[PDB]
C-alpha cells in the first residue's frame, strides 16, 4: 500500500493512493472539467503553484507524449483524481502517466472522491491545499502545510515562470501526419512577432506561427525599450500562472507600447496585463474558469464559442476605461472575456486559442500586423 | 449494453454483425469504468448478476468454445472474455480474437483476478476494506454471494453491518462546475451523497422494468410514467426506478426523483433504506418487478397494491388451480407430469390435443 | 533433454509420469539458457530446428489440444508450450497447466515473439544487429530460414557476408578462474574465441550421432570412440563432435578436441571453417551423421571414405536396384506403387505375401 | 536501446546494455565466480570501490531481498553482467535486480562478454576500469577516468565504511522459518564482544551472538585504551575493504591487546590486521580470491574446507614471525589462509565463515574467550 493525502486549508481531508513521486505538495487547489488534455494541462505554466483535480475520472488512459506538453515542465503542483488506469492505450502514448508522473517528480494522488472536492471548491470557493504521500502520511502535517500556504493572490508567478534569456521560435503546429514540424527558418516567415514569456503555452506560439509571425520569446521583465528596439511588427502578451496585478514590471512596459502604434495582443495573463496598462481592475476569482467547454459571447457578432479556460483572476468590467471597448463575455457566468482599445492597435481575449488551423482573434492580430506594416 | 432474444429464434444465425438484432437495451452509470460496466450487467435483466461463467474450468473444451465466442461474436461474448481469461487466456490473446481495446480488457481481466481472490478467501476473507474495494469495483452482493458460496443477503447483512452503503450523486451536464436543482441520480461507492431525500412528503415509488425485451415493452413503461403523472400530480413525491435509456420513465421531467438503477433487490433496497418511501408499486414494470416483490416485501418494503403473495397466487399454477376450484369455475384439463410414460398416460386422460408447457 | 521413441510403440500410453520411457538424451551448453535450449532443440535428431509448430494458427481445436498437452506433458509438451504462447495463452496460464517455473517460460515466450518478428520482416528484415541478436538466442540458421520464407543455405550466406559466426569457450569446471589444457568447447555467439586450432597436424574429424533412439544405440559411439584412439594413436589430431552427454565419444580423453555440439550440418561446418582438416568421416555415427554426408561435401567439407555418392549408390532403393542388376544378383521381386488398385494389380505379379515399405 | 559501456585502463571496450543507474562508474575491476548470492556480494562492504564482474551469465533469477542485504548499503562500484533475466522467479523476491540497481543508483551494464573479461583479469591481473551508462557513452572519456583512478594498492577503504559512532549488535542468523530473528537480549547474552567495523558483514555478526556473544560495533579508528574500557571477553575484527597496510589507527590498536590476555580473533581484512600488528608482511594479489568454491586445508587436521572468499591482498607466509603460527593454506594456490599467535590468545582466518549453524574458528574463539574469563 502505497497512501497519500491531501488536505484542504478548511481541514477536509481526502485519502486515497499515490500515484507519482513521495513528498508533499501544496498550492493552491483548483478543479479542471476537461474531460482530454490532462498532459497539456500538467505542463501548462499557466497551473504554477497549484494542485489540479481533473473531474474526469479516469486520466491517463492514452499514457503521455512530447507532443502533448505545453512546456518544456510540468506546472501543476500536484495532481488530485479519482482513477488511474491499468493501462495507457493509445498509439501515440510514448510512456504511462504514473511513471510520467514520477519522472517529473509530481505528487499525485488517486482514489478520492473529485466529485466531492469539486463541489466544495465550488461552492466554498478555491482552497489551499496540501498532498501528501509516503508510508503514514501526517494529516496535521498536510493541514499546517495547507494553512501555511501563503496564497496565489498578490503573488507574482509570471517571473517564476519566464525565460531567463531571449529566444526565437519558429516551430508551427502538430498534425497527424508528421508530428511537430521542423522550425521554420527566418526568411520563412513574414512577421516578427515579439512575445512577452509570462508563462507562455507552446501551441500558442505555434499557432502565430502557423500565421507568419517569426517570435522573439523574451523575459517577462523585458523593458518596452530593449524590445521597440527590435523593431517589433506585433507584440505578443502570453498566458500565465497567477496575478497580473503585481506585474508592475509587465504594465510599465505595456503603457509605452500602447504609445506607440505597434498592434498589441494579448491572452489571458496578457489580457489582464493589457486592461491593467489601460487602467483597468482585476479581480481573484471565486474558483475561476478551468475546463474546455466555456461558452463565450462575442458580443460585436452575436455568436458563441466553445473555450478552453485556465484562469483564476478576472477583469472588472465596471472599471472599465472607456477606451476599452468590451467584445467577449462569459456565457457561464457574464464575466468580461474579450476587449479592444477604440484608440489603439490593441485587444485581448481570456481564454486559450486553438488550431483547427475560427482564429477571428488571431486573424485580426494578424490583420492589424499588416496594416502596420503597410504603413 | 444491448438486450437480445435469440432465444426465442429458432433457426436464426445468432452472430453479431451490421444489421441490428437486439431488441433493447440497458444504461448504466458508475464513478468508473468498471462500475458502470458491472452495474449494467446486473441490470440487463438477462439472470446475470456480473460476469457469472458461461463454460467450466474442467472442461478440457472450453478454450475452443471460448475461441468461438471471441472471434465471432453473439450476445454471450462478454461473458466469454471473463472465461477467457478465467482459462488462461491473455490480454493479447483475448484483443487479437475480438479487436476490442485492450484498455477494456484489462478492466474485465482485473475483475476476474478479483474474483479468484473473492473465491479463495470465502466469506470469512471479506473484510470492510476489501469488501469496500469490491463493491467500488462494482460488484454486485450476488456475484460476491455466488463466488462464496452463501445466499446474497449474507453478502448484504456484512455491508450492513460495515455500515457499507453506496452514496448518489447527481447527473448535472457539467461535472460538478454549477449545482442543479433536478434529482437525477445513480448509485456508487463513495465519500459524498447527494440524495438528499425529502422529509416532507408521502412518497411513491415506481419501479420500472429495465431494458425491453420481447414481451416486456413500452407497454409497461407507458403504465410506469402514468402511475407517476398521475400520483405526482395528486401530491404525491413520486421516484422512478429504472434503467432503460429509451424511454420516458427515464426522462428527469417525468418524476420528482429519478434513479437510473439497475432493477434488482440490491438496488432498490438501497434506495428505500434511504427514501423510506411510503409505498412502492411493483405492478407496472413486467416480470422484471414481479419478481422481486416476495424478497421487497419481506425485507421491509412497502409494498403497494395488489400483495406479493396474491400475485403469487394468481403466478403459481397450483396454488391458483385452486382458486379456479374454489370458485368453481372452468379451467381446462391440466396433468403435472414428471417422466415420460407418465405423461402418455395423463395425456391419454386429459385428451390431445396438449399444451406442453415446462 | 530426454529422447523417446514412442512411435515405435503401438498402444503404449505415451503420456510422462514417474516410470522412465526415455530410450536417450542429448546435452547442450549455452552462454544463455535460450541459446542452451535452442541449441539441445536442434541437436535432439526429431528433425526439429528449434520450436518448431505443432498445431496450425488457424486450427479452431488448437486450443484445445495445446491445453491437453499442457496439462498431461507428452514428448512433445516443449513444443506444445511454444504453441501455447502462439496461441495467445499467458505464461501464468501455462504456469498452471504444467507447473514449470515461469523463469523458464518466459523465455520461450520472448522465442517466440522474436519469431513473430522475424515472420513479420523476412529476409529483408534480417540486418546484421538482427541476426546477431537472434543467434545469440540459440536461433538456428534452418528455424530463420523456414520463419522467412528461405532456404537455410540463404540465412547461412547471410552470415557469411556479415562475418557472423559463433566464438568457441571451453569448459573449466572453474568459470575461468584457472587456465585448461584440455580442448573442450562448445559454440555461443559472443567476442573472443577460445578454439585456437592447431596448423600443426593433420586432422581427421568424427562426427558422432547425437542421442541415443532405438536402433541409433551405443553400437555406433563405440565406432566413432575406435576411430579416435586410432587414428590419435597414429598420430592424427583427432576432433570429435557430438552431443550426447552418455557416451565415451564425449569424455574428453577420447580425442583431442571435443565440440560438444549438435551434429548438424550448420554446426559442423563452423568447426569445419575454422579447424580445417585434412578430413571428416562421416560413416561412423549412424543416421545423423550420414544424412549429413552429401550437404558437407556440397559445402566442400573432406569427407573421407565411402562416398556420399557411394552411400547414396546403396541406400537408393532404385540406384541400388540398378547395381545388383548390374552385378547379376539375387533381389526379390519389388515394384512401386502409388494407388492402391495399381498395387493389388503389382501384387499379383510379385506375389504375396508382401513387404511393404513406405 | 539503453547503451552502456565498460573500458580497462589497458582500453579494452565492452560494449553493452544499461540495466542499473544512469552515469558512470569506476574502480578496480575484479571477477567473482559464485553462481548463487549475488545481492549478498553487492552489499558487501568489502566491495567498495570495486566494479563487479559475475562469472555466472543469469544474474538476478530470484530477485532480491532485505534478508539478502549484507550490510545498510551495496558497496561494490558497478555490476557487469553477462543476461539480466526476463523475472526474478523466487518466492523469496521483493524487488527486480534492475529496479535494486537504480533505487541504489548503481551503474550497472548487462550482456557482455564476462567470459572475455574474466580471462584478462586472470591473465593479465587485475585492472581499474570505468562504466559509463547513458546515450552516447564516450569511450574516451571512460579510458580517460579508467586510467586516472588512483587504484587500490594502498587505499584505506575501512575508514570508509566503518561506522560513525559505536554501536550493540544482538542480532542472530536467519531461519527459512522464522527468518531474521528478533535482536535478543543484553541479559540473555553470555560474552561481551568488541568488534571493530572495518567494514564488517551483518552475518559474521550474527554468527556471533549466534555463539552467545553479546556485541559492541566499534569504529576503525577506535582506541585500544578506550576498547578495553568496556571490558571485552574478546575482541573482534572484521572484514572490509581495500588494503590494510594503511591503516595505521589498528595495527597500533590491535598490538595493545596482543599485550593483553584477551582474545583476539581476525577476519578477512582483521586477519590482515593481526598479521601486520604481530610483524608480517601483506602483499596485493594479481587478481584475489572472489567466490564460494574456494578449498583451504586446516594443515592442522589435514582436511579441506569448502569457503568463499572476497580478498585482493593477502599475508606473505615468507616473513612471518615465528610467534605466528600458519593454520590454513589455499589449495586454489598455496597462499595463506590462516594464522595463531604462538604465544598469544589470537588467531585470524582469511575466507569467509559461514552458518549452518569457520564454527571451528568460531567455536575456538568462544573457547577462548572462555578460558579467559575462567581467569
Ligand atoms: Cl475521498
Ligand atoms: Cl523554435
Ligand atoms: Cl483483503
Ligand atoms: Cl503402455
Ligand atoms: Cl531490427
Ligand atoms: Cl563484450
Ligand atoms: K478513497
Ligand atoms: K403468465
Amino acid at each position: 500500500i502505497k497512501s497519500a493525502l491531501l488536505v484542504l486549508e478548511d481541514g477536509t481531508q481526502f485519502h486515497g493512493r499515490a500515484i507519482g513521486a513521495t513528498g508533499s505538495a501544496v498550492g493552491e487547489v483548483v478543479f479542471n472539467t476537461s474531460m482530454t488534455g490532462y498532459q497539456e494541462i500538467l505542463t501548462d505554466p499557466s497551473y504554477s503553484r497549484q494542485i489540479v483535480t481533473l473531474t474526469y475520472p479516469h486520466i491517463g488512459n492514452v499514457g503521455t507524449n512530447d507532443a502533448d506538453e505545453e512546456s518544456s515542465q510540468v506546472h501543476a503542483q500536484g495532481l488530485v483524481i479519482r482513477d488511474l488506469p491499468l493501462i495507457a492505450s493509445n498509439f501515440r502514448n510514448t510512456e504511462d502517466l504514473s511513471s510520467y508522473l514520477k519522472r517529473h517528480n509530481i505528487v499525485a494522488i488517486a482514489d478520492i472522491d473529485t466529485r466531492k472536492l469539486t463541489r466544495l471548491l465550488r461552492e466554498k470557493g478555491a482552497q489551499n491545499g496540501c498532498i501528501i504521500a509516503g508510508d503514514n502520511p501526517d494529516a496535521a502535517l498536510a493541514l499546517e502545510k495547507a494553512r501555511a500556504f501563503p496564497g496565489l493572490n498578490g503573488m507574482d508567478l509570471a517571473k517564476e515562470v519566464t525565460t531567463a534569456e531571449a529566444y526565437s521560435w519558429t516551430q508551427g503546429s502538430w498534425t497527424l501526419t508528421g508530428g511537430l514540424p521542423q522550425a521554420k527558418k527566418e526568411d520563412e516567415l513574414p512577421f516578427h512577432v515579439v512575445a512577452y514569456d509570462f508563462g507562455a503555452k507552446r501551441n500558442i506560439l505555434r499557432m502565430l506561427v502557423d500565421r507568419g509571425c517569426r517570435l522573439t520569446i523574451v523575459p517577462a521583465q523585458t523593458s518596452a525599450e530593449d524590445v521597440l528596439k527590435m523593431n517589433p511588427d506585433g507584440i505578443f502578451l502570453s498566458n500565465g500562472p497567477g496575478d497580473p496585478a503585481p506585474c508592475d514590471y509587465a504594465i510599465t512596459a505595456i503603457q509605452k507600447f500602447l504609445e506607440t502604434d505597434i498592434p498589441v495582443f494579448g491572452i489571458c495573463l496578457g489580457h489582464q496585463l493589457l486592461a491593467l496598462a489601460s487602467g483597468a481592475k482585476t479581480v481573484k476569482m471565486k474558483f475561476g474558469h478551468h475546463g474546455g467547454n466555456h461558452p463565450v459571447k462575442d458580443v460585436e457578432k452575436n455568436v458563441v464559442m466553445i473555450t478552453a479556460q485556465n484562469h483564476g483572476f478576472a477583469v472588472d468590467e465596471a472599471t472599465l476605461p472607456a477606451n476599452l471597448r468590451v467584445t467577449h463575455k462569459s456565457l457561464f457566468d457574464g464575466t468580461l472575456q474579450g476587449i479592444h482599445r477604440t484608440d489603439k492597435p490593441a485587444f485581448s481575449f481570456q481564454g486559450h486559442p486553438e488550431a483547427s488551423p475560427a482564429a477571428p482573434l488571431f486573424d485580426h492580430f494578424i490583420e492589424l500586423i499588416e496594416q502596420y506594416r503597410k504603413t | 449494453i444491448p438486450r437480445f432474444n435469440f432465444e426465442k429464434f429458432a433457426g436464426a444465425n445468432d452472430r453479431l454483425t451490421t444489421q441490428m438484432k437486439s431488441v433493447g437495451e440497458v444504461m448504466a452509470i458508475g464513478r468508473t469504468q468498471q462500475e458502470s460496466l458491472q452495474k449494467a450487467l446486473r441490470g440487463l435483466e438477462v439472470g446475470a448478476t456480473g460476469f457469472d461463467p458461461k463454460v467450466s474450468l474442467d472442461d478440457p473444451e472450453a478454450l475452443t468454445k471460448i475461441r468461438r465466442e471471441l472471434k465471432d461474436a453473439g450476445a454471450d461474448r462478454i461473458w466469454y472474455i471473463a472465461d477467457a481469461f478465467r482459462a488462461g487466456l491473455s490480454v493479447d490473446g483475448v484483443f487479437n480474437l475480438t479487436n476490442i481495446d485492450r484498455w477494456f480488457l484489462v478492466q474485465i481481466e482485473e475483475l476476474v483476478r478479483l474474483e479468484e481472490k473473492v473465491a479463495e478467501v470465502g466469506i470469512t476473507g471479506l473484510n470492510a476494506d476489501f469488501l469496500r474495494q469490491l463493491k467500488r469495483k462494482g460488484f454486485a452482493d450476488a456475484r460476491l454471494a455466488k463466488l462464496a458460496g452463501v445466499r446474497e443477503a449474507e453478502i448484504r447483512k456484512l455491508r450492513d453491518q460495515y455500515d457499507l452503503h453506496p452514496v448518489y450523486k447527481r447527473v448535472d451536464t457539467c461535472a460538478a462546475e454549477f449545482a442543479t436543482d433536478t434529482a437525477y441520480m445513480y448509485s456508487t461507492y463513495e465519500e459524498e451523497c447527494e440524495a438528499n431525500p425529502s422529509t416532507d412528503r408521502e412518497k411513491i415509488m415506481v419501479l420500472g422494468g429495465g431494458p425491453n425485451r420481447i414481451g416486456q415493452g413500452i407497454e409497461f413503461d407507458y403504465c410506469c410514467v402514468h402511475a407517476s403523472l398521475a400520483l405526482r400530480e395528486d401530491g404525491y413525491e413520486t421516484i422512478m426506478v429504472n434503467c432503460n435509456p429509451e424511454t420516458v420513465s427515464t426522462d428527469y421531467d417525468t418524476s420528482d426523483r429519478l434513479y437510473f438503477e439497475p432493477v434488482t433487490l440490491e438496488d432498490v433496497l438501497e434506495i428505500v433504506r434511504i427514501e423510506k418511501p411510503k409505498g412502492v408499486i411493483v405492478q407496472y414494470g413486467g416480470q422484471t418487478p414481479l419478481k422481486l416483490a416476495r424478497a421487497l416485501e419481506a425485507a421491509g418494503v412497502p409494498v403497494i397494491g395488489t400483495s406479493p403473495d396474491a400475485i403469487d397466487r394468481a403466478e403459481d399454477r397450483e396454488r391458483f388451480q385452486h382458486a379456479v376450484e374454489r370458485l368453481k369455475l372452468k379451467q381446462p384439463a391440466n396433468a403435472t407430469v414428471t417422466a415420460i410414460e407418465m405423461a402418455v398416460e395423463k395425456a391419454k386422460e386429459i385428451g390431445y390435443p396438449l399444451v406442453v408447457r415446462p
